[PDB]
Parts: C-alpha cells; structure tokens; sequence
RNA sequence: GGCGUCUGGGGGGAACGCGGGGAAGUGAAACAUCUCAGUACCCGUAGGAAGAGAAAACAAAAUGUGAUUCCGUGAGUAGUGG
RNA sequence: GAGCCCGGUACGUGAAAACCCGACGUCUGUCUUGAUGGUGUUCCCGAGUAGCAGCGGGCCCGUGGAAUCUGCUGUGAAUCUGCCGGGACCACCCGGUAAGCCUGAAUACUUCCCAGUGACCGAUAGCGGAUUAGUACCGUGAGGGAAUGGUGAAAAGUACCCCGGGAGGGGAGUGAAAGAGUACCUGAAACCGUGCGCUUACAAUCCGUCAGAGCCCUCGACGUGUCGUGGGGUGAUGGCGUGCCUUUUGAAGAAUGAGCCUGCGAGUCAGGGACAUGUCGCGAGGUUAACCCGGGUGGGGUAGCCGCAGCGAAAGCGAGUCUGAAUA
C-alpha cells in the first residue's frame, strides 16, 4: 500500500512553525530555520533556568549590601553575625525586609553586630 | 461426549448424533488457532501487486549531459529513483503469501475451534433444510430462526445437497461450506453450525477412523 | 537457490561425533630431514579448530 | 464463545521490525555501518583474509579417499532390543522398521551395547560379536540374511 | 542454352523451438588458464507447439527394469578447479 | 449508504447462415493364392560406415590413466564362432543389435479475442502515453521524447441596467450554495499586499533566551479604578549567548553542502537456503516434494530429508575404535 508523506510531516511542521511565534525574518516563516532557532532557544531556556538562582542570588546579595553599608555595616560582616546568632531568614526575605521594612532591617543589623565576636581579626 | 439431538424442517426431533471426545472435546488453543488462521488469510491473498525499477522503466539509456562543467549535480540517467518519473528503489512486487503448516496444526485448530463451538452448544444437527425437490429461501429462513436466533451462522451439507445449498445461498448471514472443506476460519467465523446429518457423519467417518 | 559450500574448507576440515571441527597440522611434506622426529611427531595427527577460526570455518562448511 | 477477534498470538511471539535509516532517535544516517570504508558500501566476503594467505588454503587437505564401494549399515543395540520388546520373539527387519529402530529400507547390523534378558530370535545384515554372544546368551538365536 | 506452357517461392509477426557463429564491462580484491557465458547479439529455419523418441539402453550377478519427454528427490553430493 | 426505480443477477431460453467438433454413411485401401506348429545345411541383416592416428568441441571431468558422443584431415573392416557397450586396457560373463525413416499425450509461450480477479496505483502515482502520445519538440541520421484530469444534480453557463473602447466589474437574476461564473470541488506552504495595536532615527544585534519598565486587549472580584493561585500581544533596558550537516585529532568559520516552499527520494524481496534466538504443534520420532482430488484457505501423497553410534585414508570393527610389536 502507498502511503503519501503529507499529514505525519504536517503534523511536526505545523508545532514547530507554532512554537516560533515572534522570530525575526526566516526564523518565523521556515521550517527549517525555525526547528534550528528552536533547538537553540531551547538550549538557552535550560541554561538560563539553572542561571537564573544565581543570578536573582546576586541580586539579592546587591540590595543586601547596600542596605547594610546605609547602617554602617558590610555584608561579610552582616551574614557573619546573622549566622552566629542563629537567625535562619535567607538572603531573598532577607532582601525583601530591606527594601519594605527597613525598621526590621535596623533591627536585624543591631542583632547581627551584637552576635558578632569583640575582635573579628582575634585567631578565635 | 456430547450428544446433539437432530431436529427436523417438520419442528420435531428425529434421534441422536454422538460427537466424539477427540473431536468436539479438545481444549482451545489460541496461538495455534491463531497461526493457522493468518496462514489461511495469508494463502487467500494474490500477490498481484507491482512496480517498474530503475531497469524496466522506458528509455534512460543514455547519459544526460556533461559530468562537469556544467555546474550542476552529476546524473547517470534520467530514470534514476530521485528523478521524477524514474524507478522504483524497494517496490512491491509479485509473490506468494502460502504457508506450509503441518497438518497436525491445521487439524488439531479444527477440533479445537469444534470444540468450543460445541462447548456452549452452538453446533445443530438436521436432515433436510428444507423439503426437497425445489428450493424455497423462506422455508429455510424459518427453520434456521427456529434453530438460532444469531447473526452468522455455518451450514455444512453434502455437494449433492443441491435443494438446500440453493435454499440457503441467498440469506446475509449464512455461508454454506462441504462437510470436507472444513476449516478452523469458518468455524470460527460463525456464532452457530448446522450440520447435516449425512453432512456430520461423513464427517466423523472421515476423522475418527 | 540452495546455498553452496566451500570446496578448500570441505578438504581441509573435519567434524567429530560432538560437531568439534576438526583440521590437519602443516609443515609435514616435504623438506622433512632437518627436522628431528619429534618435530614431526608433535606436527602428526589432528587437532581441533582454534576458537578464533571457530566461527569462518563454521560459516565456510555450512 | 472464541470469535475471529479473540485469536492473539502468544506473549512473545511476534517481534517488531528493525527499520535502520530512520532518524537518529533509534538508528540513524548510518544504519548500523560505522565510517567509511569496504565494509561500509557492500560488503566483506567470508574467505576473504586481507591478502594474507587464508586458513582454508594454507593447511592440508585430509588424507584419503571416500570408496564409493563403502557399505554402511543402520545400527539397533540389544539394549533397544530389550526396551522395545519386552516379551520376546522373533524380531526380523521390519518389525524394527515398525518399532522405529532402523530406517525402513537399509541394511540392519545388531550391536551389543545394552543388556538382553529376554529370549529373542533375531535376523539382521550382520552381527557384531558382543552382540551374538548377548542373544545366544539368553537363549535365542542370531541368523544372518 | 533458347522457346512455350503449368505448379510453387518471395514479405510481415510479441513470446515459445531447433541448428550454427559468438563478445566485453564483471569476479578472481592485480591478470593471461578460469568465470561472466554459450549469456548479450547475429545468421537459417519452422510449428501450434517444436525438439527427442522405440535400445548397437541402463544395471550388476537382483532367475533386475524395459521408447521418448517433463516435474520432485538424489544433491550443492560424487567429483572437477592457477 | 437501494434486494423490491433502472441496467442487471440466480435461473431458463435462442441460430437463417458460416465455421469448429463428433457419429452414421457413400468412398478408399487392404487380407483372403491362405494358415499352423517341425528337421539339417549355403546366402542376407543398411560402407568410404565402424575402428585407428593427428588437431579440436562438449560431457562433474580445464588432456589428465580419459571411457561414451561429435567436427575436419589421412588410413580404413567385418555380416552373427559378426560388431558395439559395461569410465585406460586384456580375458570371462552380461546387455544390445549402429552406419534407414515416421510417430499423438504429458511440456514452453501470448501479438490478439472473451469473462473475471486484486490487504495493486489513483494524475510528480500507475504504461512514456487517463487529456492532440510515440504527439509536440530535439537530431542530417540511427535515435531521444515530454506537459496538460474534477463547475454544477441538471447549463438552469448570469436576460436586463450601469462604468468601461474592450478586458473586467457593480446591481438584477439561475442555483441548495456564485466562500460552485466555463481563469470554475476541496484551496495548504513559499511569495506579494491592505487595515489596526505595540515598538523603532546616540545606535556595533548567530537576531534568541532569562529578568523586565511602559502601552494595548481580555477573564473574575469588589466601585466609580484596583487587585488577582489570572491569561495574552508588543516590548525600552540589563545578564548570557561562536547557525545546521558531513568529514574530522580538532571547524561558530577562513574544510564541504544547502536561495525558499510544497510534493517525490535510500537495508527490500525470492530460496523446504546457513547460523543464532523467541514462539507453536508433535515427540524417539518429526516432516512431506512432485502430483491427485476439492470454484478456497481442505483432504490425500513415504519418494526423500533431518534425528536414531562412533572410530578409521580405507578394507573394517563397533560402545568402542585408530596408531602401534604392545592391556602402552
């Protein structure tokens, strides 16, 4: 039995061709380029998924830091005295205390400077 | 053991037909039965089925044009298969479906196939389908309602039961075969069998002797 | 068509009662002065077929 | 009631095939083949050995001739013999042939290597010595055709 | 040899038959013996079929078969072969 | 999408004439001037033939110890106690009777005609050829050789008016539908437009991906706009980011291939083949080939084949056997 190639190939082409939407030239016209800016665009939405913790981490490291230093602290210092008196509040609410509640934040570095050692350069 | 009791086209009992152990009594078994039935479609299908290859197709005898210089792909000929119009690489091509199964196989799916018909007492025995001498289509379609109210059924009467084979020729669901032609397709095919009773004795005859 | 065995493979190799394939060891024809008799006594007789032949010379006889 | 629809084969038994060249996802652009070379396009014939000279030319051939002449006999133990005819009597060729000892139409030669224990007379091709001391030994008689 | 008078032939056809002539690419990992292959093709001829056909035969001591032809085994065997 | 509307089907019927098969005849030849079983002797039984020699062909046999058959060249016999064959050759036995001719059936095939069939194709398929097809066209010539199917149930194929030179179109009609108008079933992709929403002229962009302000749309709730286990479109801006394939030690490429889309394009089949592994039947047995009978897929068919004993070159012996002086 003869068996014509239409609908099986249709099939792949029409989801591909819908899962580029929004392409730039050939890209959202072709089948082709548009399986290969797929397979690219996949691999780059898998990499960026595992990048995108650090980079909201760094993030939150940023507004941490700068909240800090505007209490006369750095960061170092500030995550060292936070984990020495027991607080376990992680840097994203830790971030977000310091943007809306600055007054918690006041009161987090007062409690992180009293954990903190007399001499931090002591071999202690 | 199992006994069929013979009915008549007049609606009243006649006597008694004694089926065999070993030939209405033997377990199904599916995969045989199975088998044998593929290699009975397989042998009812004609492989006529074909297709010109690069070799049978007309003209190509000659090569195209320059190899070189002409910058373009190199051809051999013009019925090459990616050539529109040009042969066929791995076509159909005329051939034999048959089978060899042995014939214990074929002969023990029978049985098997008789035997479950006959387990749930879908095989009837007659002497006549209708009254003889001239065939009469509702006459048999009477009786045949009288003895089943299935859909398909099998009617296996001697080759010169002529009055009823033209009788029951014309019904959809009623296919009629020869006591010897026999096979497990046809069993298998049919809610109920009708057996005659020349048709049935002739048939444990042949087998049980 | 029924397949075709080989001739050279036929002559040259044998089968004992359990399927073993079974061959003649060479260096035994000629130039046979030089070499003392228990040269050619460990070269007479028949050995079995080594297992890395086992295979092309089955494939062969069949 | 077993339909046309209820045949299935047994579990197992069917397997599918194998379709090579059909994309990368189950074998794919090479079918199974590797790289390039003689393998790769047709083929390597069996008595094929790279030029060296192969093992079916550089051995000797077998020693001997084969006697066109040569007569071979189907061979019965008295072994068979007592298993096959526990209550004794005269066993000629083609109660054998029924017993499914010999083959139907060839030479019969009596071989000692069972036990006999029951008086049989015997008529074969040949007897092996063993064999005409065993059956003389319970009584019966070993003639020859 | 000429003259006259009668009866035949001539060419066409897709396949199948018989009798002749008869390659090479190829395989042998080269190649000449060999293979391809008595194939491709060519020549002369028929018939509805053709050819063969009635033992100057097989066989092996069986008091054995009994024209030819075709199919299945024998058998990829006995053998043959740089 | 019809057994009961039509053509038909099952089933019966029909040949003036021609031809083909038989049968009975006229007709032809032919035996009867014949037939049987017996007895001892001379003649005949296919001649440039058989045989031999030289050179070749073909036989499993490639000249080999090379038999049988056959072509050319020389030589060249016998008529039955004769001759030929039984794989060099000799003897004995066995078989047959060459150098003369005819022979039906079993067998091979289909230019053509008839009736059917298809787990064959359905317009880039199937014949090259569903349409002017071996046509158009190409070549001096042998020769090569295409492309083109579908309105609608019925043409009822748009009377009439208007713009226009026409083409084409807008009304009006026919039609169930004109998103069926003889450019006509269904009408995809490439490619080219029109309208709307967002965005873009300080910007170094494998053109995407992750965050993401703003604008527009939409689904709910509460008021008059503001959130929400919302969804969408476009996205200023920041981070990351060297197309695909082949061949490669190694190529994002400055090693190869691709302008794009839609169709087509590559591990298939045959053989009781060979090996391995599933699965089924039977089981020390299994199994038939050809062929015969069944309108079928069924029944028969013991010829063979594989198992059933091995060892030895072989004679041969045999649960043993070979080598060997040896139980060595």
């Amino acid at each position: 039995a003869r068996v014509k190639r239409a609908l099986n190939a249709q099939k792949k082409r029409r989801t591909v061709l819908k899962a580029s939407k929004g392409y730039r030239g050939q890209r959202s016209r072709l089948y082709r380029k548009a399986k290969e800016q797929q397979l690219h665009s996949l691999t780059y939405a898998y990499r960026d998924r595992r990048a995108r913790k650090g980079e909201f981490r760094k993030l939150w490291i940023s507004r941490i830091n700068a909240a800090a230093r505007a209490n006369d602290i750095t960061y170092n210092r500030l995550i060292q005295g936070l984990k020495a008196a027991g607080v376990e509040v992680d840097r994203k609410n830790l971030a977000e205390l310091a943007v809306s509640d600055p007054a918690a934040f006041t009161a987090l570095v007062d409690v992180a400077r009293a954990a903190l050692p007399e001499d931090v350069n002591a071999p202690s | 053991t199992l006994k069929v009791d013979v009915k008549t086209p007049a609606g009243k009992t006649d006597g008694s037909v004694e089926l065999p152990a070993e030939l209405f009594d033997v377990e199904p078994n599916i995969a045989l039965m199975h088998q044998v039935v593929t290699a009975q479609l397989a042998a009812k299908r004609q492989g006529t089925h074909s297709t010109k290859t690069r070799g049978e197709v007309s003209g190509g005898g000659k090569k195209p044009y320059r190899q070189k210089g002409t910058g373009r792909a190199r051809q051999g000929s013009t019925r090459a298969p990616q050539f529109t119009g040009g042969g066929t690489v791995h076509g159909p091509k005329p051939r034999d479906y048959s089978q060899r199964t042995p014939k214990k196989m074929i002969a023990a799916a029978l049985r098997g196939a008789l035997s479950d018909r006959a387990r749930n007492d879908r095989i009837h025995a007659v002497t006549e389908l209708v009254e003889g001498q001239t065939p009469s289509t509702k006459s048999a379609k009477t009786f045949l309602g009288t003895l089943t109210e299935n859909k398909k059924v099998l009617v296996v009467i001697g080759r010169t039961d002529e009055v009823g084979a033209k009788s029951v020729r014309n019904l959809p669901g009623v296919h009629v075969i020869s006591p010897d032609q026999l096979n497990t397709y046809d069993v298998l095919n049919a809610d109920d069998v009708v057996f005659s009773v020349e048709a049935l004795n002739a048939y444990i005859s042949a087998n049980s002797k | 068509p029924k397949a075709k065995t080989h001739s050279g493979a036929s002559k040259r190799f044998r089968r004992t009662g359990t399927g073993k394939i079974v061959r003649q060891k060479a260096n035994r024809r000629h130039l046979l002065e030089h070499k003392p008799t228990k040269r050619t006594r460990r070269l007479d007789g028949r050995t079995t077929v080594s297992a890395a032949d086992n295979s092309r010379i089955n494939k062969l006889l069949n | 009631v077993i339909k046309l629809h209820d045949l299935k084969p047994a579990p197992g038994e069917k397997k599918a095939k194998t379709r090579v060249g059909r994309g990368e996802g189950s074998k794919g652009k090479t079918a199974g083949r590797g790289t390039k070379g003689t393998k790769a396009r047709k083929n390597v014939p069996v008595m094929f050995e790279g030029g060296q000279m192969p093992i079916h030319m550089r051995l000797p051939k077998l020693k001997g001739f084969k006697n066109r002449f040569r007569t071979e006999y189907q061979v019965v133990n008295v072994g068979d013999i007592n298993k096959a005819f526990p209550q004794g009597g005269t066993v000629g060729v083609d109660e054998l042939v029924a017993k499914g000892l010999v083959r139907k139409n060839s030479l019969v030669k009596v071989l000692g290597d069972g036990k006999l224990t029951v008086k049989v007379d015997v008529t074969a091709n040949k007897f092996s010595g063993s064999a005409r001391e065993a059956i003389t030994a319970a009584g019966g008689s070993a003639t020859e055709l």
